[PDB]
């Protein structure tokens, strides 16, 4: 079987599971991006911003 | 293969035929049949037999419309209705392990039925179903109509209620009509695949009502003539008749025997009907598609014979005329030993197939059962069709040239002859 | 009835996603609280907003306890000063637009808050105007009080250039020059008149992010569905 | 019990037969839908921190985007929301001019009421927070009534409550821009009530009876595509140029004794501003303004092809995209100051606004349908 | 000529693109709506399919290859000569109620 | 107005495929781009005129905003 | 003297072979007359585009006489004797049978084998046929029942052979020459992919050899790459809609992808399409029946008449139901049916199953119930499962389907799966193919 | 201490259209001058430079800082 | 005939895994059904994910301001 | 209904259609 196939039988058939994988996913997603897009633009504006010139006054 | 069993019979003090055949089947097949067809029909409860017919798993005494219905079901079991213009036929089959529940749900249906106002009301749109999905096939119109124009009192009523009836039959007219005809002189009870003991109990205990004919049917004064519905349809379909004799005399024979020497209908698939004596007279004056067949009825009080055309619009002139002087030159004496000798195999073989499954076997011994005494096993009708001499054929053929016509017409009657232009 | 448009300065913060410079931000500031806080009010402005911008908490409460500001009335019914705290909005130059016009000419400071959003072109006009003074050429004269600015419309501000080179000294001791003031200064009337600006554009970057992932996924969800339709085939069969 | 049977009035959602082939210009209904509940939504939750007095009205806006927790998000989503409004507005009148959806009369008319009503709303929406702007374009819009001879010097005062757009009327005006989002809403409900007797409209102008489809899943996921496109659009302007289609005079408080340089409505009136000031009369000038959005009313009766849609008709195509061109001009010649040659420029698109709609689209239908034999 | 122009635009407008006879375009009104009434099994069946067909044609957003275009000298006016009499009789009727 | 009571259809046949045994993008970019430049080829002499002209008109009267509002030129005039 | 003991108490079939290829089969009862006849894997499943429509054309002119016989000969023979002769094609199987006098057998047998080999296919007889079908296809046309099945199988497998009819274009029954037909004839018909079945009065080994006498002349065994295999045909989750609105009523078939006669489910199958079982409006349950969806269909009169069905074939099938109705209750007799595909799926009842259990088993008994029935059995048991199967197996294969089956065995087939769909008819309500899907799953 | 700015606008003062435009400033500054009660200025033209020198000035000054 | 009716071809417009016309698809069905199942539940995650921020915004707003925090202490 | 291979007891039932013998 496929990833696509095993995905389905797995995961998708049972509305019951198909509902229980979305929110297992989205929990798990949401952090994922939230940081990574975070990083990127903390990067992006390297230098800049209070949390890069935190330490200097404390 | 297994040990073939004596169809065993029984006749009870008050004329109620019993019989079994116990022939070790997984199913069971139980008949109780009755003289109530449309022949009993009085000249105003018309229409009352085909509503009664219906009519069965309404609420009875012992047993719900639901209970009924839903319980036979339960077992996937299946309670029929069967009549004739004679005879009414509830018939129930199931396997082998469940008859009582079966047997029991067919006498309250049979004894002790209720005939609610409000159900038997509810019910009565059905005739109008159940007659216009019969009446697609053109040979039901032609047919009812036919016996109307041939007999009066009793065998002239149609199998489906009449029109300006739909509606009107009272449930008054169904206990009557089922008091007065569902008695212990007018039934058998025939069994397959079922021991005699329990046949026998169940009908004693459970079936002995009044067994006073209610009422009695006419002797059926035949009449003779025409009936003619002009409709167009793309052909004709016309019914040419003369009074037969009686289902029980050996004259019986005689016609069935002249039947399948005029026509009977295919053997072979897709042939042209080479041995058919009709199809082959009418085949060639006129080439278009037609087809003709011998019509051959036969009741215990009377009987019909015969053919059926259905011809072209215009080829209806030729073809019923073609036909008819077919079975002329058989009266005046054109028949060799060779086509008695077919006929006689086709009949032979033709009764022998038609009791082969255990559906037609039943209808049969229910059938002779109350027509007259007991059963008359294979052998002996068989038998009788070898009795049957040449002359008594030749006799049949000139009994429906000589006698008298009845005559039932359908479709675009135009080019249709009648029956003093025929 | 002629004007000058400014150019455009490239700021560290200009690009799409491009945060503001919170070390020039914190610079600004002291630009502000020395050499305008005593002509230019910035009403809509507290030391608390500086907290984790700028300045730390104890930074910003210290650069509170530095002014004295009114506060009352207590138990007689009168209103008395006490030392800044973390939650009192930036002192104001004078009482009123009449004070206030009265000590300069007639004419009134306005408002910083919002300054940066209150004119076209934003800081590079307030840049290009704090450092583009000059001298009137042959031909014009102006009323006393009235200096010519050439990217001010009717080029006659009653605003005295009030940025020349170390006008002030840095707390991290950046060289203080002027166009280095204004700069700073300008980066920091835009987090003046824009708090939320840094958060926007992060927001922003994941509003983009997100729409590219769903926006294809969801045509193709529409396409899915649409196959029916669009992949159908017609047959006219009339028969006679 | 099941509430089971009105669900049963989503028979116009989702079992509603739809044709096949409409094009993306039907999805802007959905999508005006989506504008005035997002509206409603966003208007609300300001409405719980704002105040109409002139005291505070502006300092309320401001603690709104500094103070209150994502207050400024709201206030931005609130006012490009506005915008995208009026955009998603104007393409939807052209999706009814170009495939003559105006013969659904009913429903037509009723949407040029809607499109009164959403002015109305919008114009009083920028009154409330007190900036300039926000000042100077009550006053100079609202004055525009007492050209009307006799009582309009009346009507006016009476509009405002005094003798000056003052707190008494920019409390009132909150009241209304308050409540007419509803009335908006309740008769955008009959525009749908009218328009489901006949079903919409495909831009081939042709019966689609013998072609329809359900409304779902089809135009369902094709509507929700298209929202989201449109909240791509919002928050494209929220998050990265949230001032681009706002006026900057309107972040200085109101001073009814200094008047702002360049005194002009926000940008979706500024055509109808522009044919106004067209016309050297006060007067003329307002009925004209009138009649620039009202004839909108007119057009139904100007139909003369015997194509209902432009689809298969070049010389109203033309005509047609000159308008909406015509409208461009308009719209920038209202964005400047009243100058050479705007003028000028000024004159000739108003004139030729009119002179297309009234003399020239009908009269391109007749000859369209004489080069055909009709 | 005229003829000329009434070619050009008669492709210009390419309703022919979508297999569709002029007659198929018309407003739906009252009297075309009668004419089509009285039009014969055939001729109402035909038109049915060429705008079922166009309508399909336009949700894909595709035209017809050049060769299956209704074609200026080809396009039947099956709908005229009933219309024409559905406007007449209703002439007819308003002359009579004045 | 619902399915079943529409309009009178009569000999018509329609084929159709499941989504799931069915490409979603086919030939997309294949028979995609030449439709594409095709519609741009129909409709575009119809649309772009009218704002080319808008185009025109505009960088005409903004310029020419631009000359009335700068200066005068004989290189003598307010005086002599 | 029970159910269980009456399974034992049936003859078991008897079955020889030949060194030529003809499997010989037969059942015996002391019945005097009986049925014998010819099974062949032929049809339009191995026919192909060219030649499609050719084994209808051999049915026809088989009849019309052998080289033995010639003309009307082989009609008259039959005729006259008194037994019946009759045939069929489908597009898996092909059978000539004959019903005679147990007497008659040896006669009989020898005639089907003429028949058989010895077929003249007459030149001026081909043009007689050729004119028969063309009409005979014109006749179907006009019964809905028949085009619909036709359609479903079109568009359930498109593209391969099963989706071509028995019967043939009417192009190929205009342009078939004897060619044709005799290539298929000898290409086809083979002994070892033939059954000689029979049931009745006789006696297994009379059979046996009157197939030596009479068959061991047939073509006794094949060529190398000429008899040919049966590529898979491919099901294609489609719709197939015929608008026609001058038609009385709709028909519509539905089918998602059965298992083929193979496949032990086909026992789970014929259970669960035993409960939601089948009606028309002329039964007399009415409201009482136990069939939700027949129930519900009779007192609203949501159609007129519904089965459900289980065509099988060889590696596949098609496993739906048919109904026609009014041209406004489509949607409603979709909703039911689909409804009741789902409520199996996702929970059947315990009782509900033992209700279908019986309504089979009562079927099969009394389906067998002739000889005409047994020998068809025989005759295809052969050509399909390679044996014939004893009541009391079926039985046992009964008795083991329970809740729990029947739903893995629904769920495995009609849960989230494509169906096909053939609609002709006033089907303008006939649902769009999007939201039929949408009825093979669950948790709306 | 010294500006940055104050050596970008030297810097780029000296491209063409910079000198080309201080030119023009003299040249009509020299008669709005040396006249007798005529009402110009040469505002215009200091502008056209300031805005040529400008446009410079702010494509580097802000290296500097 | 209506036998003359022969489906056309849509091997055009197929998923591969579905071209072979004596393939069984049941094999392949596992797999598209999941690929496109796949799809939605994606969309879904996303729109639960942007959906979550804007309500607990829109929820925030009704907390106290920082107006109201600073004399909270 | 069809034409062209042409070469009373009445029934009804509660499961089977009504046949016209
Ligand atoms: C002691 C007085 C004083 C000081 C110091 C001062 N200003 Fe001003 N400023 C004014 C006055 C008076 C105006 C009047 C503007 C006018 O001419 O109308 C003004 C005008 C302005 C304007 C003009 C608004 C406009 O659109 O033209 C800006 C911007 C401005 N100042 C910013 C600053 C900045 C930034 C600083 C220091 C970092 C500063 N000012 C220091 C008195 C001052
Ligand atoms: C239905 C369409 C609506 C439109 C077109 C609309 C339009 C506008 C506009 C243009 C503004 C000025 C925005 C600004 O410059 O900041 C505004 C402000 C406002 N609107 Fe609306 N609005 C609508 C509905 C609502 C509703 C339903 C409410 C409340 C229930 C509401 C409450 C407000 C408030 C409180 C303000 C003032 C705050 C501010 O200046 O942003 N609006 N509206
Ligand atoms: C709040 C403002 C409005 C809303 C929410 C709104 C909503 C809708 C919606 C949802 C539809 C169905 C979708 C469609 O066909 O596009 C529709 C159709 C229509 N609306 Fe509007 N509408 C508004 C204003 C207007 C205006 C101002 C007009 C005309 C001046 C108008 C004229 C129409 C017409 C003619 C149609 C149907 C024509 C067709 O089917 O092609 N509407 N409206
Ligand atoms: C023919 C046709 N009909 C309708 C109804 C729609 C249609 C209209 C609106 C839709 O969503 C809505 C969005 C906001 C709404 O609020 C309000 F109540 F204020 F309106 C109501 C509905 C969704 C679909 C459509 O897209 C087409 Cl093509």
């Amino acid at each position: 079987p496929t990833l696509t196939a095993r995905l389905y039988s797995l995961l998708f058939r049972r509305t019951s599971t198909f509902a229980l994988t979305i929110v297992v996913g989205a929990l798990f997603f949401e952090r994922a991006f939230d940081q990574g897009a975070d990083a990127i633009y903390e990067h992006i504006n390297e230098g800049k911003l209070w949390k890069h010139i935190k330490h200097k006054y404390e | 293969p297994p040990h073939p069993q004596d169809l065993e019979f029984t006749r009870l003090p008050n004329g109620l035929v019993i019989a079994s055949l116990e022939n070790y089947a997984p199913a069971s097949r139980i008949g109780l049949f009755i003289k109530a067809g449309s022949r009993y029909e009085n000249s105003n409860n018309l229409g009352t037999s085909h509503l009664l017919r219906l009519a069965s798993s309404l609420t009875t005494k012992g047993a719900s419309s639901f209970k009924i219905t839903r319980g036979i079901e339960a077992v996937g079991g299946k309670l029929s209705v069967t009549s004739t213009r004679e005879n009414m036929a509830y018939t129930v089959e199931c396997l082998r392990d469940d008859v009582d529940i079966l047997m029991e749900f067919l006498l309250n249906v049979t004894t002790a039925p209720e005939f609610r106002r409000w159900e038997v009301a509810a019910l009565q749109p059905q005739l109008r179903i159940d007659k216009a999905v019969a009446l697609q096939n053109p040979q039901a119109h032609v047919i009812e109509n036919l016996h109307a124009a041939a007999y009066r009192n009793a065998l002239a009523n149609s199998l489906y209620c009449p029109d300006y009836r739909i509606g009107k039959v009272t449930p008054v007219e169904l206990h009557d009509y089922v008091q007065n005809h569902f008695t212990s002189a007018r039934m058998a009870l025939i069994g397959l695949g079922v021991s005699h003991p329990v046949l026998k109990q169940v009908a004693e205990q459970f079936l002995n009502i009044r067994g006073g004919l209610g009422l009695s049917g006419a002797k059926a004064k035949y009449h003779g003539g025409e009936i003619r519905e002009q409709n167009g349809d793309s052909l004709v379909h016309a019914a040419l008749v003369a009074e037969s004799a009686a289902i029980g005399s050996a004259e019986a024979n005689a016609f069935s025997v002249l039947q399948h020497v005029l026509g009977a209908g295919p053997h072979v698939k897709r042939g042209s009907n080479a041995t058919s004596s009709l199809y082959q007279a009418v085949a060639k004056g006129v080439h278009q598609p037609f087809d003709v067949s011998a019509f051959n009825a036969s009741y215990s009080d009377s009987g019909l014979f015969g053919f059926y055309t259905i011809s072209q619009a215009a080829s209806a002139g030729d073809v019923i005329k073609a036909a008819y002087n077919q079975v002329k030159t058989i009266a005046q004496g054109n028949l060799s030993n060779p086509d008695v000798q077919a006929a006689k195999n086709k009949l032979k073989a033709g009764y022998l197939m038609s009791v082969e499954s255990s559906e037609g076997f039943l209808d049969e011994v229910g059938s002779q059962a109350l027509a007259a005494g007991s059963y008359t096993p294979p052998s002996t009708v068989l038998q009788q069709i070898d009795a049957v001499a040449d002359a008594d054929v030749i006799n049949a053929a000139k009994k429906f040239v000589s006698g008298r016509k009845s005559m039932a017409a359908s479709g675009n009657l135009g080019h249709t002859p009648f029956i003093d232009e025929l | 009835d002629l004007e000058l448009h400014p150019p455009s300065y490239p700021w560290s913060h200009r690009g799409l996603l491009s945060s503001l410079d919170h070390t020039s931000i914190r610079r600004g500031f002291q630009v502000y609280k020395q050499v305008c806080s005593s002509c230019h009010s910035m009403d809509y402005v507290a030391y608390r907003h500086l907290v984790g911008v700028c300045y730390t908490e104890d930074e910003a409460k210290a650069l509170a306890e530095e002014v004295e500001v009114q506060d009352g009335p207590n138990e007689d019914g009168e209103m008395f000063m006490r030392p800044g705290k973390l939650s009192d909005y930036f002192p104001k130059p004078y009482p009123n637009p009449e004070a206030a016009r009265a000590a300069n000419n007639g004419a009134l400071p306005p408002d910083l808050s919002y300054i940066v959003r209150a004119r076209h072109g934003g800081e590079d006009y307030v840049f290009s105007l704090l450092t583009g003074y000059c001298e009137p050429p042959t031909g014009v004269s102006l009323r006393e009080g009235l200096y010519f600015n050439p990217y001010f419309p009717g080029q006659a501000i009653g605003m005295a250039p009030p940025i020349y080179n170390e006008v002030l000294e840095f707390d991290d001791g950046t060289p203080a020059t002027m166009s280095q003031v204004a700069k700073d200064v300008c980066t920091f009337l835009r987090w003046a008149a824009e708090p939320e600006h840094d958060h926007r554009k992060r927001m922003g970057l994941k509003m983009l992010l997100m729409m590219g992932l769903l926006l294809p996924l969801v045509y193709a969800m529409k396409r899915h569905k649409w196959s029916v339709l669009k992949s159908r085939k017609l047959a006219y069969r009339p028969p006679k | 019990k099941s509430h089971p049977l009105m669900k049963i009035v989503n028979n116009a959602f989702i079992d509603l037969p739809a044709p096949s082939n409409i094009s993306s210009w039907w999805n802007f209904g959905s999508l005006l839908g989506i504008c005035l509940i997002l509206q409603i939504l966003t208007g609300l939750f300001l409405a719980m921190h704002y105040t109409s007095d002139t005291t505070t009205a502006f300092s309320s806006v401001t603690h709104i985007c500094r103070d209150v927790n994502y207050g400024w998000i709201i206030r931005y989503m609130h006012a490009n929301g506005a915008s995208m409004f009026f955009i998603c507005l104007y393409m939807h009148v052209g999706r009814g001019l170009y495939y003559g959806s105006y013969t659904f009369l009913e429903t037509w008319n009723i949407g040029v009421i809607l499109l009164l009503t959403v002015m109305a709303t919008a114009f009083m929406g920028y009154v409330l927070p007190w900036g300039q702007m926000s000042f100077w374009g009550a006053t100079v819009i609202t004055n525009l009534l007492s050209a009307i001879p006799y009582i309009g010097t009346n009507l006016v005062e009476w509009i405002w409550g005094g003798f000056s757009v003052d707190k008494a009327t920019l409390t009132r005006f909150f009241a209304f821009h308050f409540i007419l989002p509803f009335i908006i809403m309740a008769i955008a409900m009959v525009h749908l009530l009218f328009l489901h007797e006949t079903g919409s409209n495909n831009p081939t102008g042709i019966s689609s009876d013998v072609d329809k489809i359900p409304f779902h899943p089809y135009y369902t996921i094709k509507d929700i595509l298209g929202a989201l496109l449109l909240i791509l659009a919002l928050m494209l302007l929220v998050l990265f140029a949230p001032d681009l289609l706002g006026d900057p005079d309107n972040y200085t408080p109101a001073n009814p004794l200094n008047t702002p340089p360049h005194i002009k409505p926000e940008w979706y009136f500024l055509f109808a501003y522009a044919i106004l000031r067209s016309i050297p009369n006060k007067l003329g000038g307002v009925l004209a303004l009138a009649f620039s959005i009202l004839i909108l009313a007119l057009i139904p009766l100007l139909h003369t092809s015997k194509q209902r849609s432009m689809m298969f008709r070049p010389l109203s195509q033309c005509l047609f995209w000159a308008l909406v061109a015509d409208l461009l001009t308009l719209t920038w010649i209202g964005g400047q100051p009243v100058e050479h040659p705007y003028i000028t420029i000024g004159q000739l698109a108003s004139v030729l606004y009119f002179l297309l709609i009234l003399v020239l689209m009908p009269t391109a239908g007749t000859i369209e349908n004489k080069l055909l034999k009709w | 000529w005229l003829e000329g122009i009434r070619k050009w635009y008669y492709n210009a407008a390419g309703f022919n693109k979508l297999g569709l006879m002029r007659d198929d375009t018309i407003h739906e009104n009252d009297d075309v709506k009668e004419a089509i009434r009285r039009l014969p099994e055939n001729l109402y069946d035909d038109r049915v399919f060429r705008i079922k067909r166009a309508l399909d044609l336009s949700m894909r957003q595709q035209i017809l290859p050049k060769e299956q275009w209704t074609k200026y000298e080809e396009d039947k006016s099956y709908l005229e000569p009933y219309l024409k009499e559905v406007i007449r009789e209703r002439k007819e009727r308003e002359e009579w109620a004045k | 107005r619902q399915f079943g009571h529409l309009t009178r259809v009569r000999h018509v046949i329609t084929y159709s495929l499941s989504p799931f045994e069915q490409r979603a993008f086919p030939h997309y970019f294949s028979k995609g781009i030449p439709n594409v430049l095709r519609r741009t080829r129909a409709c575009i002499l119809r649309v772009a005129p009218p704002f080319v002209a808008f185009y025109l008109v505009y960088t005409w009267g903004t310029q020419e905003f631009e000359k009335s509002k700068r200066k005068n030129p004989a290189a003598y005039e307010n005086d002599r | 003297a029970t159910y269980a003991q009456a399974l034992q108490s049936v003859p078991e079939t008897q079955v020889s072979q030949l060194d030529n290829g003809l499997r010989v089969a037969s059942e015996q009862s002391s019945q005097p007359t009986c049925t014998v006849g010819v099974w062949i894997d032929a049809g339009s499943r191995y026919e192909s585009e060219k030649n499609n429509g050719a084994g209808y054309f051999v049915e026809h002119l088989a009849f019309k006489g052998t080289k033995n016989r010639p003309g009307n000969a082989l009609e008259k023979e039959v005729e006259s004797m008194g037994a019946h002769l009759n045939a069929y094609s489908t597009r898996e199987h092909t059978a000539y049978y004959i019903k005679a006098l147990s007497k008659d057998l040896p006669k009989a047998v020898e005639l089907l084998a003429d028949i058989v080999q010895n077929c003249s296919l007459e030149d001026s007889q081909i043009e007689k046929e050729r004119d028969v079908i063309l009409q005979e296809l014109q006749e179907n046309d006009t019964s809905m029942r028949d085009v619909v099945f036709n359609y479903l199988h079109a568009t359930a497998f498109q593209g391969t052979p099963l989706a071509q009819s028995v019967e043939g274009p009417s192009e190929n029954v205009r342009k078939l020459s004897r060619a044709d037909l005799t290539e298929y004839l000898s290409r086809h018909y083979k002994a070892p992919r033939m059954v000689l079945a029979a049931a009745g009065g006789l006696e297994h080994r009379q059979l046996l050899d009157l197939a030596q006498k009479h068959f061991s002349g047939l073509s006794g065994t094949y060529d190398e790459d000429a008899v040919p295999t049966l590529s898979p045909c491919r099901f294609t989750g489609s719709q197939i809609c015929h608008r026609e609105d001058g038609l009385p009523l709709a028909h519509v078939a539905i089918a998602v992808e059965g298992p083929g006669w193979a496949h032990p489910d086909n026992v789970a199958l014929q259970v669960a399409n035993a409960i939601i079982g089948h009606y028309d409006c002329t039964y007399g349950g009415g409201a009482h029946l136990s069939s939700p969806l027949a129930s519900i269909a009779a007192t609203n009169k949501l159609c007129q008449s519904f089965q459900t069905f289980n065509i099988c074939y060889a590696d596949t099938g098609l496993l739906g139901a048919h109904f026609v109705c009014d041209h406004m209750s489509i949607d409603d007799m979709m909703f039911v049916l689909q409804g009741q595909w789902m409520r199996l799926c996702t929970s059947a009842t315990e009782s509900e199953v033992l209700r279908g259990k019986n309504l089979l088993r009562n079927a099969l008994v009394s389906h067998l119930d002739g000889t005409t029935p047994v020998c068809e059995d025989i005759g295809r048991s052969l050509l399909t499962y390679g044996r014939r199967i004893p009541l009391a197996e079926w039985e046992s294969r009964i008795a083991e389907v329970d809740a729990r089956v029947v739903r893995e065995v629904c769920s495995k087939y009609f849960y989230d799966q494509c169906p096909a769909v053939a609609g002709f008819g006033p089907i303008e309500q006939l649902p769009d193919y999007n939201r039929i899907r949408s009825g093979m799953f669950w948790l709306r | 201490l010294v500006d940055p700015l104050t050596t970008v606008r030297e810097q780029c003062e000296q491209l063409e259209k910079c000198v080309k435009a201080r030119e023009r400033l003299e040249l009509c500054d020299e008669r709005v001058s040396s006249r007798s009660q005529t009402e110009e200025d040469c505002t215009e033209e200091l502008l056209d430079f300031l805005h040529a020198r400008d446009h410079c000035v702010a494509h580097k000054l802000f290296n500097s800082l | 005939s209506h036998t003359d009716i022969k489906v056309p071809d849509f091997s055009d417009y197929r998923r591969p895994e579905v071209l072979d016309s004596t393939k069984s698809s049941k094999e392949s069905s596992e797999a598209r059904k999941g690929f496109s199942y796949l799809v939605t539940a994606t969309t879904t995650v996303g729109v639960a994910y942007a959906a979550k921020n804007v309500v607990s915004q829109f929820v925030s707003s009704m907390s106290a301001s920082a107006d109201v925090l600073a004399m909270s202490k």
